[PDB]
């Protein structure tokens, strides 16, 4: 009796930490799309052959001399890679953000839904 | 399934005099008793004319449609529905014998009401004006009651009766919602019919002993929660928080206490001893020992009121009502000049009686508890109605059938019209009127004939109103006599009779569906 | 799946008892039959129309009668009865023999010039009357309450009904037939009384607007009807994607709010107080309007708007731009929140035409009134069949036997084997005069061969048996009257009625 309204209480509070944890998320791996998206104009802008500084390993950063500009990265199926023309990398980067965006999106519907239920059930505590 | 005209007015008129005629003493001290014990499937007792019909379920429409209008006057007199019905079928009797000579339906029913009205004006004309008094009330309460019950159980049923409208009668509401309250108690016999001026309280408390005897009567009728209640209740009640029960076991008894201390002052405020008598009423339920602390200082703390009673307790007492005890001055309760705390039987009934301005009288009466303890409450119930009407017309003329052929005289002695064709209505309507007393004094007695040509030229020789000893089958002067009709009973119902009466003769077929 | 003589049968014998019961019914002086519902509930009516239901029905053609009975029912719903028994009187008659003559032919055709021949008689038969004077319609309206025997509050709402129904009588084919109605506004009103009761200007609204924030009354605001299209827009003329976020909220409901605006300055363009937003009603439409102090009333009907757009006399604007007296609250008007008992009633009077009240209800109750209503119904109604027809005629027999003469005459000139309809016409008059010397309880044939004769000389112009008076009499002397059309209207009914019958050979599923 008692417990059962201090149960689902707090209960409701971490569906909010969760959901608003993945939109955030869903947030954070959206950006890093137009990363991939972005870093493809600046290596086409200055050319194929300036050095480029990427890291090595923990705390190594490997240079190198920038070729294929055309030639991008789409990482995609399980395991697999296709690189991709200078166009094609920037669509699905977009794409995949789009396939993150209302799967992302609908997390807040989801989020902001579970606490005012907390709050109906914190509602009936003070009660 | 159908029937057309002349067979659809027979069903109709057929259908009237056996039903009719089981009423035929259903008036007067000769009426009998009649035992459903197949209404609903119960056994019962009743005599009414428009009750025994709802009581039976009564199968035909003719048997059916006029309960419906027989409601009207048991809703107005209560009683000449234990009359009306013998007029109605036996003016239905009348008209078919036009028609079974022949004659139009229609004219028949148009030469009733010329006849309504004539013999209506009659009753302008034969209707007595009398100067009511308990007596004439007496006689007026017996009147109604003989109708229901013995004369003997008239009797001390009429004392309530005129001395209960007697202070409504000072209130000078002409009809009574109020001094209606009755009650029926745990007795070998229903002859015990007691009145109250004050009220009567079914519920005790839980607590005996607090003030057994409340003399003066301080009445704050209550809501109150003197019981919130003792141990763990959260707003009152259980609930799905600890986090509230933790907070909320403590200032109930507190609340309580308080409620207990809002009488224990009021109390001491009222009284300042336990002489004067002073009582407290919840409407719902009382912590004992709120009652036990309340009980030792001269209460007699009450709980779990009915709502109505608080009525009656606020009025006729002119008691109060609040949900805090508080403290309230001695006299901001209302009061009855005695209270008497009664158990008959296992529990007390409290009378709260000269409740201070009764508005309610209250009528107890002792009996075996059976419907014969029904049969007795009904009887006077509706007697108090017509008795109520003797308050409401100031006409009130004898019962007896004195009235009725001195009034079907009239339009029997000159065609009202000198019309046939009115005649044909009225000779037809004005008959009727001679079946009350001609068949209760052959009820009682010698055949009608007699005292018919007896009451008529009675009448015709006096044109005192003399009526039938009921159990006789003679006529005597009704208005000494005392068997009396008030001219609000007996003119409705005349209206009555002969409103229903035509639209039904009007009835040429009917279809069984819908 | 029903055939042919059978059929014919099935048609004067349904037709036969379908045109009965009801004229023991019929009159003033009247019988009402009893109906028992197979579970044993009963029903007392002088109606016809109600008399028709809790029968059980099977005969499809009785059905049909049922049809041209509610077809009557929809537009007097008085004489549906009174139709019903001439096609029953028309179909017994000739029907048979004739058929039995072989033809419904002779039979089809004759009723066209049995209708003329009265319609010609009625023209002669029935007299114009003063819509112009409402007491000379009154007495018409005293006499068309009482049949059913309903005074008591109907003499004034006798009155009331030809106050506003000539009123609510504005319509105009350009040969001006007024049928209008729906202009005729009515009121369920607690307490006030029966006896009293009005009819208000434009179209009061009563029904569904209580609306406590129309503010209470309106000087000279405008009411604004709305077939805009005044629901917002979310982008500059286009709704925009939902806000499922801060942004979509501030630049969406920022666009929401001018379309608002730029119709209800629009709105303001006409000046109201009162909005009665019915098309593109949106939750910042009555805000901004309740923001402009302009009191936007929502939730509501474009019935109560087409009852105020004859409230205005006026119509509803999808035009969103320019909104305009003429276009919506023609005239200078009024609107009034007002308590009749203490229910909120908008008034919404002075039309911009003329002829501009609604009938104002108060009974002692909703209930008491309802009585008023709905004799008032009929009381108002026999107004636009006055105001439809001002010719009006004696009643009873003097209506009914007039024609057959002529009729005779007829036959007796066409001498045909038509003239056997006119001879089958001729007495089917005279029926409900048997009902009438029902109705008075006498002898028919008497009264029948004696109103014969008060045709014979008077030519039974004003001279019916009315059993009401039990005698044959001058029915204008006596004030028997009725507008024309409805004479005509229950005649026209039962001739096509025993015409359509008369069709039917056939009942095939």
């Amino acid at each position: 009796n008692l417990p059962q309204l201090e149960m689902l209480k707090n209960q409701l509070d971490q569906e909010v930490e969760f959901l608003s944890t993945s939109i955030a998320q869903l947030k954070v791996v959206q950006t890093k799309y137009v990363e991939a998206k972005d870093c493809l104009n600046v290596l086409n802008k200055s050319n194929e052959g300036k050095e480029l500084l990427v890291p090595l390993t923990s705390s190594m950063y490997v240079p190198g001399k920038l070729h294929d500009v055309e030639h991008v990265l789409i990482d995609v199926g399980t395991g697999y890679y296709v690189e991709k023309t200078a166009e094609d990398a920037k669509d699905f980067f977009k794409r995949k953000i789009d396939f993150l965006t209302k799967q992302m999106e609908k997390i807040q519907p989801a989020l902001q839904e579970k606490h005012a239920m907390k709050q109906a059930v914190m509602e009936m505590m003070s009660q | 399934e159908v029937a057309r005209a002349q067979a659809a007015l027979a069903v109709n008129i057929s259908a009237a005099r056996g039903l009719q005629d089981v009423l035929r003493t259903n008036l007067g001290p000769k009426g009998t008793m009649k035992m459903l014990v197949s209404g609903a499937g119960d056994i019962k007792l009743t005599k009414d004319g428009n009750v025994l019909l709802h009581e039976m379920q009564i199968q035909h429409p003719t048997a059916s449609l006029i309960a419906k209008v027989a409601t009207a006057q048991d809703d107005i007199t209560g009683d000449g529905t234990t009359s009306n019905v013998l007029i109605i079928g036996e003016l239905l009797k009348q008209a078919d014998l036009y028609i079974s000579e022949g004659l139009h339906p229609r004219i028949i029913t148009e030469g009733f009401e010329a006849a309504k009205e004539k013999a209506l004006q009659f009753l302008e004309e034969v209707k007595v004006s009398r100067e009511m008094d308990r007596e004439t009330l007496i006689d007026v309460a017996r009147t109604s009651l003989r109708t229901k019950v013995h004369a003997e159980l008239a009797d001390v049923l009429t004392e309530a009766v005129v001395d209960s409208i007697l202070a409504i009668k000072k209130q000078d509401e002409p009809i009574d919602l109020f001094m209606i309250e009755i009650m029926e108690m745990k007795h070998k016999s229903e002859t015990d019919t007691s009145l109250i001026r004050g009220l009567v309280l079914d519920h005790g408390a839980r607590h005996p002993d607090m003030k057994k005897r409340v003399e003066d009567a301080y009445i704050l009728t209550c809501n109150v929660s003197l019981e919130y209640e003792k141990t763990e209740v959260n707003s009152g009640f259980f609930y799905k928080s600890a986090e509230e029960r933790e907070k909320l076991v403590k200032a109930e008894r507190k609340f309580i206490e308080d409620r207990v201390k809002k009488i224990i002052e009021l109390k001491r405020k009222v009284c300042g001893d336990s002489d004067k008598g002073f009582v407290v009423i919840n409407q719902k339920g009382i912590d004992p020992f709120s009652l036990d602390a309340l009980s030792k200082e001269g209460i007699v703390a009450l709980r779990r009121a009915k709502r109505r009673n608080m009525e009656r307790l606020t009025l006729a007492c002119g008691g109060v009502a609040l949900n805090s005890f508080d403290d309230l001055s001695p006299d901001c309760l209302g009061h009855a000049g005695l209270v008497y705390e009664y158990t008959l039987g296992e529990e007390k009934f409290t009378f709260i009686e000269k409740c201070n301005n009764p508005r309610s009288v209250t009528l107890l009466i002792k009996g075996p508890n059976k419907h014969t303890l029904t049969q007795i409450k009904d009887a006077v119930r509706d007697g108090l109605r017509a008795v109520k009407n003797a308050i409401d017309d100031g006409c009130v003329v004898p019962g007896a059938g004195a009235v009725e052929v001195a009034m079907a005289e009239a339009l029997i002695k000159h065609k009202p019209s000198v019309k046939g064709r009115a005649q044909l209505g009225v000779q037809a309507f004005a008959d009727a009127l001679l079946i009350i007393p001609k068949v209760l004094a052959q009820n009682s007695g010698f055949d009608l004939q007699e005292t018919l040509v007896k009451i008529q030229a009675e009448h015709s020789e006096s044109g005192q109103l003399v009526g039938v000893d009921l159990n006789t089958g003679e006529p005597m002067v009704a208005a000494e006599v005392g068997v009396w009709d008030n001219y609000c009973v007996k003119k409705q119902l005349l209206h009555s009779c002969t409103v229903i009466a035509t639209n039904i003769l009007l009835v040429d077929e009917i279809m069984r569906a819908g | 799946r029903e055939s042919g003589r059978k059929v014919q049968s099935g048609n004067i014998n349904a037709a036969k008892t379908i045109a009965d019961i009801i004229r023991t019914c019929l009159g003033p002086k009247s019988m009402m039959k009893m109906l028992l519902d197979p579970m044993g509930g009963i029903v007392m009516t002088n109606d016809g129309n109600a008399i028709l239901r809790e029968i059980q029905v099977q005969h499809p053609a009785a059905k049909s009668m049922i049809e041209i009975s509610r077809t009557q029912d929809e537009e007097v719903g008085d004489g549906t009865t009174s139709v019903i028994i001439l096609a029953g009187e028309m179909l017994s008659v000739a029907e048979h023999f004739l058929e039995q003559q072989m033809h419904p032919t002779v039979v089809i055709s004759a009723y066209r010039k049995a209708l003329d021949d009265m319609i010609s008689t009625l023209k002669k038969i029935s007299i114009p009357v003063d819509i112009s004077d409402s007491d000379m319609m009154l007495n018409i309206i005293n006499s068309s309450i009482t049949t059913k025997a309903i005074s008591r509050w109907s003499s004034l709402a006798c009155n009331i009904a030809l106050d506003a129904v000539k009123m609510v009588q504005f319509e105009e084919n350009g040969r001006k037939e007024i049928d209008i109605k729906k202009y005729a506004r009515v009121e369920k009103i607690p307490g006030g009384i029966i006896e009293d009761s009005c009819v208000l200007r434009g179209v009061m609204i009563n029904k569904d607007v209580t609306h406590p924030r129309m503010r209470r009354y309106i000087k000279n605001p405008r009411i604004v009807l709305l077939d805009s299209s005044l629901e917002y827009k979310k982008g500059e003329s286009q709704t925009d994607i939902e806000i499922t976020r801060e942004e979509d909220f501030t630049r969406i409901l920022q666009m929401e709010e001018e379309y608002i605006q730029q119709l209800c300055e629009d709105i303001i363009q006409l000046k109201p107080d009162v909005v009665i937003t019915e098309k593109g009603i949106s939750d910042l439409a009555q805000h901004y309007l309740m923001r402009a102090n302009i009191t936007a009333i929502r939730r509501v009907r474009k019935t109560d708007n087409n009852r105020i757009a004859r409230a205005c006399g006026a119509r509803i604007v999808s035009r969103p731009e320019e909104l305009r007296e003429d276009d919506v609250g023609t005239g200078a008007g009024l609107l009034e929140i007002k308590k009749i008992g203490d229910e909120y009633f908008t008034f919404i009077t002075d039309c911009k035409d003329p002829k501009a009240c609604t009938i104002l209800l108060r009974g002692a109750s909703k209930e008491i009134l309802s009585e008023v209503e709905r004799n008032l119904q009929d009381a108002m109604q026999v107004c636009r069949n006055v105001l439809l027809d001002p010719q009006l005629v004696p009643g009873g027999g003097a209506s009914e036997m007039a024609v057959a003469h002529a009729l005779t005459e007829k036959s007796k000139a066409m001498t045909g084997v038509e003239q056997w309809p006119y001879r089958a016409v001729a007495q089917a008059l005279e029926v409900i005069p048997r009902t009438l010397i029902q109705n008075c309880g006498a002898s028919t044939i008497r009264l029948l061969t004696s109103l014969r004769a008060k045709h014979t000389q008077e030519n039974c112009e004003t001279w019916g048996v009315n059993g009401e008076t039990g005698t044959l009499v001058d029915m204008k002397e006596l004030g028997i009257w009725e507008p024309l059309a409805v004479k005509l209207q229950t005649y026209k009914t039962a001739v096509e009625t025993a015409v359509l019958l008369l069709r039917i050979d056939d009942i095939v599923s």
